[PDB]
C-alpha cells in the first residue's frame, strides 16, 4: 500500500477530483495501519477512521468504489439501503450484507474482517401504518459501525449455529448524494447580505454553487437534514467532489476505452463506413453538457439528438464511404458532412 | 402496507 | 460502587473548564443509582427521582459529559434531538420513537433499561411562541414521561405481545443551549443597561465571560424565555457551564488522554516516526475556532485539513524520524519542517 501509487492507478480511471483522491489514500492507508500493528499504543480510544463521501450526479462515486476494489487485495461489497427493511420484512434485512461479504471472501473470517464496505443512496433513509426504510436503518446500520459483534450462520444454517465475526474492524464508506444539502449550507455562509454602499452585493450565483460549497460543511448541517448525530459522529472524515470540468469531458470520450465515440465507431465499422470526431466538435459538447446539470451519465443525449438525422438518413445512403462531423453539426444549423 | 398519514 | 471523587477524576480526564458541572452530575448519578440498588426496601417508599437540566453554550462539551459517562458507567445511553418532535401526531414525528431508541442500545432488557440514561439536545428550540404544533404543545406531551409511566414496545419488533418498561427509574438530562438569555436576567439582577449613555455597554463580548450571570440563573427567569413553570418543576438539577477559553483548547489538546493531537502521535510510533506540536501552533488554532463560531466541533476540519499533505506523503518519505509543525503552517503560507 503506497499513497502515490494508489493514486496513480485511481488517475486512470477517475478524472476531475484531486482532492478526494488524496483524502481516501490516507484514511485507507490509516485503516489498515491500525489492524496489522495498531492497539498497541500509550493512548487509548484510538478513533476509527471512515470515509463519508458526498457528491453531485455523476460524480464517479460508484467508479471510485468500483476502482478500489479491482487494485485492493481483499473483497469489496456494493451494498445500497434503496431496498434495506429493517426488523427481517419481507423486502431484505442488514444481515444479508454481511452475509455478502464473506461470499466474496470465501468464508474468510481473518480476511473478511479486514475488508471494506461501501453504501450508494444514503440520503433515501432519511428520517422523516408504519415506516420500514426511514429512520429503522439508521439504528441497525448504528450497531454496524459503533462496533458490535454479530450472529451470521454459516452456509445459511443446516444446530442454530452462527459465526460471530468483528465488525469494528471492517471499513465503511457512506456515500450518496445528498439533494437539497446547498440550501442548508448557504444560509449559514450568506450571514445575509448589506444594502448600503460599502456594503458588498451578491450577484446571482458567486459562491452559491456546488463547488466549493461542501468543503465548508459541518456535522450539524446535516442533522437538519435529517440524519442522525450519533451516525455522523462516527464519520469525521468527509471528501466533497467536484461537479466536472470542461477538459475533463474531453479526456472522457478519448482516453477510457468505453468512451461513446469509440461505442458508435464499432455500431458503423459493421456497416462497412468510417467515422470520425474531429476536436472542434468534442469542445463543444463539453459546454451543452454542463449546462444540463447531469453529468457524464447525461453526455449520450448530446450525441444520440445531433447524429439522429446522421443515422436515419445514413442506411438508404450508398457510396458514403466516411462521414466527418464539424463544430457545426453539434450546433445543428449545418447538416454533417458527407466523404465519397 | 400502505399508510396514509395527513396533517391538518 | 463509584464515588463522587472517583467519578469527579474520571470526568476531569476527558473534560475540563467545567468544575460545578462536575459536582452536580456526581451526586446526581450518585444518589440516582443509590436509589436502585437499596429500591424501596427502606421504610421509605417511591422514593422520587431527580431530573437534571443542563444549560451551557454551543459546543461546551454538554455532550461529552454524558457520553463518557456512559463508558465508565457502562449503562446504555441515547443522544436524541427534539427539533425533529411534533405535537402529538404531525408530520414531524412522535414522542413513542424516543422510548425505542433506548431498548436498541442492547435490544433486549426487562430490568435492566430502567437504569439508563437519556440526552436531549436544543431544548430551547420549542419554546412557547407568543404571537401550536413547535410551541408549548410539545412540552405538555413530556411532563407525563419524566414524571415515570409505561410504554408498550415491541421488543427487536418481531410474537402478538408487548413489553412494559418503567420510565420513572430512568433519569433524563435535558441538555440545550439557551441564547439571549443574558437580557433577561440582566435586566432582572445585576442592571438594566446597553442601551444607554451612563449603561454599561456590551463591550465585552469575549473579553469577559457571560457564564458568571448565568449562575445566578433561577426557573421563573426561565418561564419569561417560554418554558412552563410545570416543565421546569420536574428538572430541580441546574448544571451552568460557563465558557470556552483559548488556554483551554491548549489543553483541550493535551492534558485529555483522548486528545487529537495525541492520536496522530501514536499512529506513527508504531511506524517509528516521532511527531510534535508546538505551542506556537496550538493557539492559532484557537483563534480560527472562535472565528466559526463553533467551538471544539469545528477542530478536525482545521487540523486534518492542515495535514493532508504530510499524511499523504509520509508513507512515500523515507528516513524521516521527526515532524515539526509551525504557526505558518497552519495559515497555510508554509510547509512543516522534516527532519531526518
Ligand atoms: N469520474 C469519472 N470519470 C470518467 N467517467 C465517469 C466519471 N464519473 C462518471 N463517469 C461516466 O458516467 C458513467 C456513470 O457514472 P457513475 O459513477 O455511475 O455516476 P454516479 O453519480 O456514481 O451514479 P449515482 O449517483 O451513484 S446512482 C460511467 O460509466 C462513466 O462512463
Ligand atoms: N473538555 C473537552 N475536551 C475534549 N473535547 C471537548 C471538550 N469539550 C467539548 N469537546 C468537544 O465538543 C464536542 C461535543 O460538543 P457538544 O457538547 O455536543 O455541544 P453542545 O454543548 O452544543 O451539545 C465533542 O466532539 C468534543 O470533542
Amino acid at each position: 500500500p503506497t499513497p502515490h501509487e494508489i493514486r496513480n492507478h485511481l488517475d486512470d480511471y477517475v478524472i476531475g477530483q484531486e482532492q478526494a483522491k488524496k483524502v481516501l489514500a490516507v484514511a485507507v492507508y490509516n485503516h489498515y495501519k491500525r489492524l496489522r500493528n495498531g492497539d498497541t499504543s500509550n493512548g487509548v480510544e484510538l478513533g476509527k477512521s471512515n470515509i463519508l463521501l458526498i457528491g453531485p450526479t455523476g460524480s464517479g462515486k460508484t467508479l471510485l468504489a468500483e476502482t478500489l476494489a479491482r487494485l485492493l487485495d481483499v473483497p469489496f461489497t456494493m451494498a445500497d439501503a434503496t431496498t434495506l427493511t429493517e426488523a427481517g420484512y419481507v423486502g431484505e434485512d442488514v444481515e444479508n450484507i454481511i452475509q455478502k461479504l464473506l461470499q466474496k471472501s470465501d468464508y474468510d473470517v481473518q480476511k473478511a474482517q479486514r475488508g471494506i464496505v461501501y453504501i450508494d443512496q444514503i440520503d433515501k433513509i432519511s428520517r422523516k401504518t408504519r415506516d420500514v426504510s426511514g429512520e429503522g436503518v439508521q439504528q441497525a446500520l448504528l450497531k454496524l459501525i459503533e462496533g458490535t459483534v454479530a450472529a451470521v450462520p454459516p452456509q445459511g444454517g443446516r444446530q442454530q449455529e452462527f459465526l460471530q465475526v468483528d465488525t469494528s474492524k471492517i471499513l465503511f464508506i457512506c456515500g450518496g448524494a445528498f439533494a437539497g444539502l446547498d440550501k442548508v449550507i448557504s444560509h449559514r455562509v450568506e450571514t445575509g447580505s448589506g444594502i448600503g454602499f460599502g456594503a458588498t452585493v451578491k450577484a446571482k450565483s458567486d459562491k452559491a454553487s456546488e463547488g466549493e460549497l461542501l468543503a465548508q460543511v459541518e456535522p450539524e448541517d446535516l442533522i437538519k437534514f435529517g440524519l442522525i448525530p450519533e451516525f455522523i459522529g462516527r464519520l469525521p472524515v468527509v471528501a466533497t467532489l467536484n461537479e466536472l470540468s470542461e477538459e475533463a469531458l474531453i479526456q472522457i470520450l478519448k482516453e477510457p476505452k468505453n468512451a461513446l465515440t469509440k461505442q458508435y465507431q464499432a455500431l458503423f465499422n459493421l456497416e462497412g463506413v468510417d467515422l470520425e470526431f474531429r476536436d472542434e466538435a468534442l469542445d463543444a459538447i463539453a459546454k451543452k453538457a454542463m449546462a444540463r446539470k447531469t453529468g457524464a451519465r447525461g453526455l449520450r443525449s448530446i450525441v444520440e439528438a445531433a447524429l439522429l438525422d446522421t443515422m436515419y438518413d445514413l442506411p438508404s445512403m450508398e457510396d458514403v464511404e466516411k462521414v466527418v462531423i464539424d463544430e457545426s453539426v453539434i450546433d445543428g444549423q449545418s447538416e454533417p458532412l458527407l466523404i465519397y | 402496507x400502505x399508510x396514509x398519514r395527513x396533517x391538518x
